[PDB]
């Protein structure tokens, strides 16, 4: 991705071999610096509505005529919208996201009629998941605001036209904007966004309102649509090595009807229950987090003991084969990552946005048992401790049982 | 008995030929037959009975 | 909405002779109401008919 | 539209009916308006002549002719009262309209008390006036000559339709064609089927519209004065001036209505910026 | 234009078909695999999927554990999936990781245990997958408009098997089923990613020169069905919302109207209430659905077989008092592929399909999968030039030719799942395959 | 006739400066002579509402121009069954007459003829 | 007439021992004769429904013994239509041919006759 400027606004692009290029704006709008509750979920999907040169009906029909796709998605970090067309099609694409900056027109029918129900349904089917709710609840404790401001709009809080209004003023600016260009010829892109974007606003960096500050807790969704736990560690400074701790006490099964060979996959034998370690990384904070889902609360409980069990065990004692297995889990974690286009997109527009610089997955660092050891003693003997119980919450585990 | 996806036996019932269009075309020629001395059958009815309303026989005589 | 539901006039029609639900087991002896039915239509074609010639 | 197609129909099932009932008595006026109305159908190209000889049972109106219209006579209100069953049902999807043409669906009153008692105030005043007829005038709105027993040998003096069916009858002599006449006489009544189309206006009616106001006003004064050409006798100057009513007649429709329309539109619109 | 896919061929008849990609890092390396259920008979129908479990139970070397211990160390994944006519078993790895993986997938494909004990132990998890795919609706609809479609033969048979079968299969009739199916005129090893093609052919000279050919060698993707018009209703009032398949016989993958049945599927197209721009589609349907309310989504399909296939749609609505609305405004769009479509509809389907070929390969497993489904039903890569010129060809009276010989007044497969109580009867859903006013 | 129509046809009118001279003043001794200011209405008020777009258009009003239109409605409605005329500040006054529902109709009837138009595309 | 009142009669009757004597053999035959059961019934599928008392004791049926009782009356439906009769496990045995209905109806009609008596109490 030869990162370059065009009229003010940062563009990244890749060129390929292949008939189908993706471009992409990633935005700085995500939910931590959300305004108001939801609004960038909200905002998200007023993306393609109605601008004043083209209706979202005709954006829609002119799309099918390229067989273009819309893709879009909202983080703590990003707004995301990402089309996927035939190569030649660059120029269409390119000026349908110029209009979509400069010239929505956010009317009161297209919010209650077409963007907050469909935002509705995009939560309620991400809900239907009881771990998503675990780690979205456990978020919410750890940081209280910012990044632990909700990602999805609700129904207790509505956003109205003018939350929505005031927001994308802020986002949809010249200092907010990334361009990223899967399969895209660099020099024509530099082109046609300097055409393109120049007349958009300058605007001003969005930031958080407030420092990151880390706090400990618990949460007690109670839900009847399933049972999970996530046990969280809030992390002060964030550091490399979580992505290998992460990967190597796992989880999932690398393997068709199997277990696992790592620490948390063995740790769930004898149940049907899955449990998955993640590590979020947010520049100014982390969130280090294993979350256990299942249909038996008693089950769910049981993993939960033998996953802070593992947590401590490896803080005690990792061996050099079980480090090289961390090493290369990692490594593939990284390279399937900046592959898939979602994940890609946003991974460059943090460079370009922020300036953290992209760690390519063949520079991904190897730690040694040693350093791992020390990244799971931190987080064994972390101070702040989080649990967010989704279900049945009375008969899953509490921070202080664990 | 328990499984759904095994079908019920509908030998005794089911045509080999069933996808063809002489299968087809045969079921149409009775429909079509029917429709055809339904049309024949309304057409005398009509005819004959509206008759009535022409010249009756002591009209046409005095003529 | 299929126009024979959506129209008013239409619709009653549709409520008596096509989507009119019905048991799957009525034996040939529930025929006799349609046999009625023809019945008065006969009397009524015929009977208008004999009146135009009867005095 | 679908209340007021099916009163369109019943309009003309109402004239079949009067005038099949008016032929009953067998007076001159019954014979010799059977003879010309039912003539009219010999304009029909190619069948027409052996479709009358169908209607009449023979080669001239008399017995068998009399013996079919009070069989028809007897069924046409009972298809009638079918229709107008049917052409309420279609309404009350809409239910009724208003005075002011807007919605209703505010501020709604139940048929009963309100409107049944209102209704009496007029059941009442029509039994006045069907009093002052029936007991005190009642061959006023007849024809003499239906007094005479019906005479296939002597043409009375005039034969002229039931007043009701005037209008009509202009409209007919208007046109020198037979077949033309007779296709203008019809078009007359089903010409009310297209208001639905050529009516232009963004607005429900004429309580707010003085021009259509004045245009209806003129509209149905030129309908009595047809009306009135339909019995006079064809001399000057009533030939020439009944072919401008029926011109202006037809005008409404064709013309007027949506030039009209059109144009109140564009006055709401700038007159209230 | 991406780059060309080479093909070698071992001396066995082992096919190997490659796709690089520069730009990646990763490679999808893999066996497909033209055998799948509908190679059983019905005793050891259920078998194919039973080999899919015990393929990772453990091989002459390594046991169960020194496998999952030998993948985790390598970094990625694998996986397999089972159809009626296609087994696939692949791996995800790094660039550097792909000799392993070929090594891996060579030995639990020639060289597994289906030990006894393992075979006892799966034979309660395959008993356990019976009574959770029930929860799976999508699914649960689709097997049975197999069963009900191709009533009594090889394609209408589940790939789970009866429940009798799971407690009889025995390591005897796994062995045979593998012995007799998987031979490498069947096989195809592909690559697609950051592989090298001249590294990946010596790996098959390694790996898999010892596989057996089999007696009497067809062309990769050789086969009668005898499609019945029937239904399956299996109502359950307790469900919130119904699932409804209809199908007609469709084309198989080397039909000359392979690609005319797909154009006349996207004239009708998908939809989803939970998409923003679903509402605002040019489909007919999509709009008469959306307008209306009548359904959550739906989803038009044309699924090919050897010798056969399904073309249909699929259906899921809340909506229970117009299902009626829903299935009479779906046949009489499918009508007006007879009646009505014209250059307008037709070049629209095109441009959308011209494009939609190719994006749905945007990852090195949806290379890998194009490849290896291409491989072994086709015998060959098709060329997106030959795939451009294909779907150019289609014209809107090649369309209306199609439609009439194959929907217009034709018998439907029909399924319905759910609160299907304002579902019609046979007769009057299939009278609305024809239009009267035609 | 369509609002689309009607608006577009009298902005041709309003641009041309004779015929805007003529067009003009005639308009509003229509408006005067009409006569529906006098029972408290609004002109929009009087628009078809039995329509599809129109009464996505009603539906798309802000809430309390819509509780407004509804007691305008209730209050002509008692003015027409009583036949008597609003006086004092019941009548509309020139300046009170604004077209609050103009914008609505003119964006539903936009979206409505375009999908018409493209629901004809031809591939080129 | 009250399932209540056919239940007390009954068992007036089998009280007495000269009069079950007599009877039972007789209900018995009856019952073969009536031949419900090869269709598939149970006797208190038989039962009219279609009143409000029965409509609650239909209710209140356990859901299990709800789902069999749709079951057995779509399938006598079949066989009634197709005019022929259950064979093998179809046909109802005399063991099967519980009274599963009877419990509830004679609850629902107990309530019911109370009220009926206390709307017409007098103090005393
Ligand atoms: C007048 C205008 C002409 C139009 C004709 C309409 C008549 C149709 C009608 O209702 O009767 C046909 C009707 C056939 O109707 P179905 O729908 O086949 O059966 C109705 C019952 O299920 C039939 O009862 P079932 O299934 O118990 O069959 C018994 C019946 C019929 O047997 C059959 O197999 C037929 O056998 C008898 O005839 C009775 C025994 C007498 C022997 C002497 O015949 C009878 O039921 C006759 C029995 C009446 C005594
Ligand atoms: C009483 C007069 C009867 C008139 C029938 C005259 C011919 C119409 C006919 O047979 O209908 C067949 C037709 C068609 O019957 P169908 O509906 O079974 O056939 C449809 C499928 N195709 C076209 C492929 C054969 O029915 C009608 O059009 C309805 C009119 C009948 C009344
Ligand atoms: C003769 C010409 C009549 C023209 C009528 C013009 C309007 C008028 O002054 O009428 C008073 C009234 C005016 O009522 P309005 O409802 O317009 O006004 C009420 C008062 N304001 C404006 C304050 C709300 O009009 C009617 O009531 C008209 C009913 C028409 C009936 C015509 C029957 C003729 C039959 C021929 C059939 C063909
Ligand atoms: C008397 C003469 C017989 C009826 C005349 C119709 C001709 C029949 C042929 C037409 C035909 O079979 O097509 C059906 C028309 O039937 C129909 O639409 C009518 C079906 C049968 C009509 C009779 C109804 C009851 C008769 C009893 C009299 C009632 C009492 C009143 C006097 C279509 O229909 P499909 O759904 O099978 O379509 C199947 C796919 N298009
Ligand atoms: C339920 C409908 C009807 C029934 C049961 C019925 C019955 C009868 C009977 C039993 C007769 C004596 C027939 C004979 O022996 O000659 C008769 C005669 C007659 N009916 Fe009807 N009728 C009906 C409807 C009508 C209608 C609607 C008319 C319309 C006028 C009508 C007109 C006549 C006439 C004119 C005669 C006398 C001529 C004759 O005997 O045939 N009938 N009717
Ligand atoms: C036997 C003759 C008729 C009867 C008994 C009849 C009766 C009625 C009644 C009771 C109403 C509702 C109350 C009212 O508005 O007056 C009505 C409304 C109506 N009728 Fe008629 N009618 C007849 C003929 C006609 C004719 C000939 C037409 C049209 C050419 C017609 C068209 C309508 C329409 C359009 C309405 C709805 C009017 C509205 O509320 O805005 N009717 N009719
Ligand atoms: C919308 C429908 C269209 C209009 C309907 C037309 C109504 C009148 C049509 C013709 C009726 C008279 O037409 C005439 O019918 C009678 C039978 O009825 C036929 O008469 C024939 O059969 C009758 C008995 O069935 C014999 O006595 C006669 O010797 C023989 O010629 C004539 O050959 C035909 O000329
Ligand atoms: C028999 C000749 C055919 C002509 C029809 C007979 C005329 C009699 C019709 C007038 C009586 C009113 O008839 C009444 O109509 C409505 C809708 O039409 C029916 O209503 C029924 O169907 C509609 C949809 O089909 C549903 O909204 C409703 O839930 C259901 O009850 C009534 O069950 C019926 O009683």
């Amino acid at each position: 991705f030869s990162t370059a400027e065009a009229a003010g606004v940062k563009v990244a692009a890749q060129d390929g071999q292949s008939p189908i290029s993706d471009l992409s704006v990633v935005l700085r709008g995500g939910s931590r610096y959300a305004t108001v509750p939801g609004v960038s979920h909200i905002l998200e999907k007023f993306a393609f509505q109605n601008t004043v040169p083209k209706s979202a009906l005709r954006f829609v029909r002119e799309l099918e005529l390229f067989g273009g796709k819309l893709y879009t998605h909202t983080t703590r970090e990003h707004i995301v919208l990402r089309t996927q067309f035939l190569k030649q099609d660059l120029p269409y694409f390119v000026d349908a996201f110029a209009n979509v900056l400069k010239e929505t027109k956010f009317q009161q029918f297209e919010l209650t009629e077409r963007v907050a129900p469909v935002a509705e349904l995009d939560l309620l089917k991400r809900e239907s998941d009881p771990a998503f709710t675990a780690l979205e609840a456990a978020h919410e404790v750890a940081f209280r605001t910012g990044l632990g401001n909700s990602v999805y709009a609700q129904g207790y809080s509505p956003v109205t036209l003018e939350d929505v209004k005031e927001f994308a003023r802020q986002v949809y600016a010249k200092q907010n904007v990334a361009v990223v260009g899967n399969n895209v010829v660099p020099a024509d892109l530099q082109q046609l966004v300097g055409t393109a974007f120049a007349d958009l606003q300058e605007g001003s960096k969005v930031t958080q309102a407030g420092t990151t500050t880390l706090h400990g807790g618990e949460a007690r969704v109670r839900t009847s649509t399933g049972n999970a736990l996530t046990i969280a560690l809030p992390i002060a400074e964030p550091k490399p090595v979580y992505h290998a701790l992460a990967s190597f006490l796992g989880g999932p099964a690398s393997m068709p009807w199997s277990v696992g060979a790592s620490p948390l996959a063995q740790a769930t034998v004898g149940t049907h229950t899955s449990v998955k370690a993640t590590y979020h990384n947010y520049g100014d904070a982390g969130l280090f987090a294993i979350t256990i889902k299942g249909d038996s609360p008693a089950e769910i409980s049981q993993v939960a003991h033998k996953a802070v069990q593992a947590l401590k065990d490896t803080g005690a004692e990792v061996t050099e084969e079980q480090a090289a297995r961390a090493y290369a889990k990692s490594k593939f974690a990284a390279a399937e990552a900046f592959e898939n286009p979602d994940s890609s997109a946003s991974v460059i527009g943090m460079e370009l946005l922020s300036g953290v610089s992209r760690i390519a997955p063949e520079n991904v660092q190897k730690f040694t048992p040693a350093e791992l050891s020390e990244a799971a003693a931190q987080l064994s003997a972390s101070a702040k401790p989080v649990v967010a119980a989704v279900g049945q919450v009375h008969a899953l585990p509490f921070a202080d049982e664990l | 008995g328990k499984s759904t996806y095994k079908i019920p036996d509908f030998t005794p019932y089911l045509k080999k030929d069933r996808n063809t269009d002489a299968n087809r075309l045969f079921s149409y020629f009775m429909i079509g037959s029917f429709g055809m001395l339904s049309a024949a059958g309304a057409k005398a009815t009509v005819q004959d009975f509206l008759s009535n309303m022409s010249a009756s026989a002591d009209v046409l005589a005095m003529a | 909405m299929a126009l024979r539901k959506k129209n008013s006039l239409l619709n009653m029609a549709n409520s008596y002779v096509l989507d009119s639900p019905q048991p799957s087991n009525l034996n040939y002896f529930w025929n006799f109401g349609s046999l009625l039915a023809l019945c008065l239509v006969i009397q009524l074609a015929t009977g208008i008919t004999l009146a135009m010639h009867y005095t | 539209v679908l209340p007021w197609s099916i009163g369109v129909i019943i309009f003309l099932l109402l004239i079949i009916t009067a005038f099949m009932g008016y032929v009953l008595v067998f007076g001159q006026m019954s014979l010799w308006g059977a003879t010309v109305i039912c003539n009219l159908v010999s304009a029909i190209p190619w069948l027409g002549e052996d479709i009358v000889h169908f209607l009449w049972g023979g080669f001239s109106v008399g017995n068998p002719t009399l013996q079919r219209f009070f069989a028809l006579h007897y069924l046409m209100p009972f298809v009638l009262a079918v229709f107008a069953l049917l052409h309420l049902i279609a309404l009350h999807t809409a239910g009724s309209s208003n005075p002011l043409g807007i919605t209703s669906n505010v501020d709604k009153l139940s048929m009963h008390p309100y409107y049944s008692f209102k209704d009496l105030i007029t059941v009442f005043a029509f039994l006045l006036m069907f009093t002052l007829f029936v007991f005190f005038s009642p061959d006023k709105l007849g024809h003499p000559d239906n007094y005479i027993p019906a005479n296939p040998m002597v043409t009375p003096a005039s034969i002229v339709p039931e007043w009701y069916l005037l209008p009509f009858y202009a409209i007919l002599r208007a046109i020198p064609d037979k077949l033309g006449g007779v296709i203008a006489m019809v078009a007359a009544i089903l010409i009310l089927l297209i208001l639905p189309i050529v009516d232009r206006s963004i607005i429900r009616g004429n309580a707010f519209k003085p021009i259509s106001k004045l245009l209806f006003g003129f509209f149905i004064c030129n309908f009595l004065l047809l009306g009135v050409l339909g019995q006079v006798h064809i001399e000057p100057p009533f030939i020439v001036l009944g072919q401008i009513c029926t011109i202006f007649y037809f005008s409404y429709f064709l013309i007027l209505l949506p030039m009209v329309s059109t144009i109140e539109n564009i006055f709401f619109y700038i007159g209230s910026l | 234009v991406s780059p060309k896919t080479r093909t070698s061929n071992l001396k066995n008849g082992l096919t190997i078909a490659s796709e690089s990609n520069p730009l990646v890092q990763t490679a999808t390396v893999g066996v497909w695999i033209d055998a799948g259920s509908r190679n059983e008979n019905a005793y050891n129908n259920g078998t194919a999927h039973f080999f899919e479990h015990l393929a990772f139970k453990g091989t002459d070397k390594r046991s169960q554990h020194q496998l999952e211990l030998d993948i985790e160390n390598m970094g990625g994944h694998l996986n397999a999936y089972t159809s009626r006519e296609s087994t696939v078993y692949y791996a995800k790895s790094f660039k550097d990781d792909v000799p392993k993986s070929v090594e891996i997938l060579a030995d639990i494909l020639q060289h597994s245990k289906l030990a006894e004990s393992a075979i006892d132990r799966e034979r309660e998890v395959i008993t356990r997958e019976l009574e959770e795919v029930n929860k799976q609706y999508e699914e649960v609809v689709f097997d049975h408009l197999h069963a009900t479609a191709f009533m009594n033969q090889p394609l209408g048979r589940t790939i789970l098997g009866p429940r009798e079968n799971i407690q009889t299969i025995t390591n005897t009739e796994l062995r045979k089923f593998i012995t007799e199916n998987y031979t490498a005129d069947r096989m195809v090893l592909v690559g697609a990613g950051a592989v090298d093609h001249d590294a990946l052919v010596e790996l098959a000279e390694k790996y898999f020169s010892h596989l057996p050919s089999s007696q009497s060698p067809v062309p990769l993707g050789t086969p009668i069905p005898n499609f019945v018009g029937s239904e399956v209703r299996l109502r359950d009032d307790t469900m919130p919302v119904a699932h409804i398949a209809i199908a007609v016989e469709g084309v198989s993958w080397t039909s000359e109207d392979y690609y005319t049945a797909l154009v006349a599927q996207a004239i009708i197209g998908n939809y989803d209430r939970a998409v923003g721009t679903s509402r605002h589609q040019g489909s007919r349907l999509s709009n008469i659905v959306s307008e209306n309310n009548l359904a959550n989504s739906f989803q038009s399909f044309s699924t090919s077989y050897s010798d056969t296939g399904l073309w249909g749609i699929y259906l899921t609505s809340e909506n229970t008092t117009q299902i009626d609305d829903l299935v009479h405004f779906t046949l009489k769009e499918w009508n007006r592929l007879s009646t009505s479509v014209s250059n307008l509809q037709v070049e629209r389907a095109k441009s959308q399909l011209k494009a939609g070929l190719l994006l749905s390969l945007d990852g090195t497993t949806y290379v890998a999968e194009d490849i290896g489904r291409q491989l072994t039903t086709l015998g060959r890569r098709v060329t997106p030039a030959e795939v451009e010129a294909k779907l150019e060809a289609v014209t809107e009276h090649d369309v209306r030719a199609w439609a009439q010989k194959t929907l217009y007044d034709k018998d439907i497969a029909l399924v319905g799942l759910g609160p299907i109580e304002g579902l019609y009867d046979y007769n009057r859903i299939r009278n609305d395959m024809s239009m009267m006013r035609w | 006739a369509s609002i689309t129509s009607v608006v577009k046809t009298s902005e041709l009118i309003l641009k041309s400066p004779l015929l805007s001279k003529i067009v003009v003043p005639l308009a509003k001794t229509y408006v005067k002579f009409s006569g529906y200011r006098q029972l408290g209405f609004k002109m929009n008020d009087l628009i078809i509402e039995e329509t599809p777009n129109m009464q996505l258009a009603l539906r798309r009003l802000p809430p309390t121009e819509s509780y407004d239109r509804v007691y305008r409605l209730i209050r002509a409605t008692q003015f027409s069954l009583s036949h008597k005329l609003a006086t004092g500040n019941d009548i509309t006054k020139p300046e009170e007459d604004d077209h609050y529902l103009i914008p609505y109709i003119l964006d539903v009837e936009a979206e409505a003829f375009e999908k018409d138009a493209l629901d004809n595309l031809e591939v080129v």
